[PDB]
């Protein structure tokens, strides 16, 4: 308070739980893009980017540690319910193979018919 | 009193961020402020005779 | 909605050359106005006490 | 009867000897990393967050940029987070990147 009458003294009181931290703005590099419910690893954080996003753009990621509805999976592995997921940044895809890929869930409902997959989200490590 | 008591209050502080489609919002926080402390003394002076 | 409707107009141009019998007369055009575009955000904050 | 008791926001702990924990800072108590409630003393009961939210610190090094998406590790020797990566604990993840009054916005871990 500028001008006022008294010189009051102002203490803070912390507060650390900035948020609830279920979701995390990112912001776009160059070489990627996003469009609604897709999953995505943008700037170390793994998760479903609610918007669309280009070029310098910024988009919000998803990573409640739900339960997904994901397909977009390499179609020539199995996929058994309990499986680890891991995500293949080079190919965009999911799969269960670790050579290099980030681990980011567990399947929760096996390959169908259609490649489909439920599988649980995971913490972001 | 022979000395007074400061004043106190309680303030929220809060920003309105943009929020894009389903984000996380940033929580405000509360502190607080106090008034200064004032005195009053005695004076006196008489006569004889 | 989030994105505002764009106003638009139709106009027609026309130039009035003086005729010096034996010309084809040239004709005019039509312009189309386009208006701005106006977006609507979403702000928001809160306290977690 | 039911296994869950609690949602497990938040676990007690016990300050030992060579602890002390004042009121809204990171302290790791007991391999539980998390924000103390409670201004504790030795021998006292606090209660820390295990939220995996969002939190708002500035006890960091100030010797390395805290680019946004790097992991963020607790060092319990200096009491402060960095981006080491060495035998320090990991605590989380920067979601927004350091100011220039040094402040981190970071993303709380299971404690696994």
């Amino acid at each position: 308070f500028k001008g006022q009458p008294t010189p009051s003294t102002i203490t803070q009181i912390t507060r650390a739980k900035i948020s609830d931290g279920k979701s995390v703005r990112v912001i776009l590099s160059e070489g990627e893009s996003t469009k609604t419910q897709q999953f995505y690893l943008i700037n170390g954080f793994f998760g479903v980017a609610m918007q669309d996003g280009e070029k310098g753009d910024e988009v919000t990621l998803q990573i409640e540690q739900a339960e997904y509805e994901t397909d977009n999976i390499v179609t020539s592995e199995a996929f058994e319910a309990g499986k680890l997921i891991y995500w293949d940044n080079t190919a965009k895809k999911f799969t269960t193979t670790s050579a290099s890929n980030r681990l980011v869930g567990r399947v929760t409902d096996g390959k169908d018919s259609n490649n489909v997959i439920w599988f649980i989200l995971l913490p972001q490590q | 009193p022979q000395v007074m008591d400061a004043k106190w209050a309680l303030q929220g502080n809060c920003v309105f961020l943009e929020h894009i489609e389903g984000e996380e919002i940033k929580f405000g926080t509360i502190n607080a402020e106090n008034g200064p402390v004032a005195r009053i003394q005695t004076y006196a002076t008489g006569f004889e005779y």
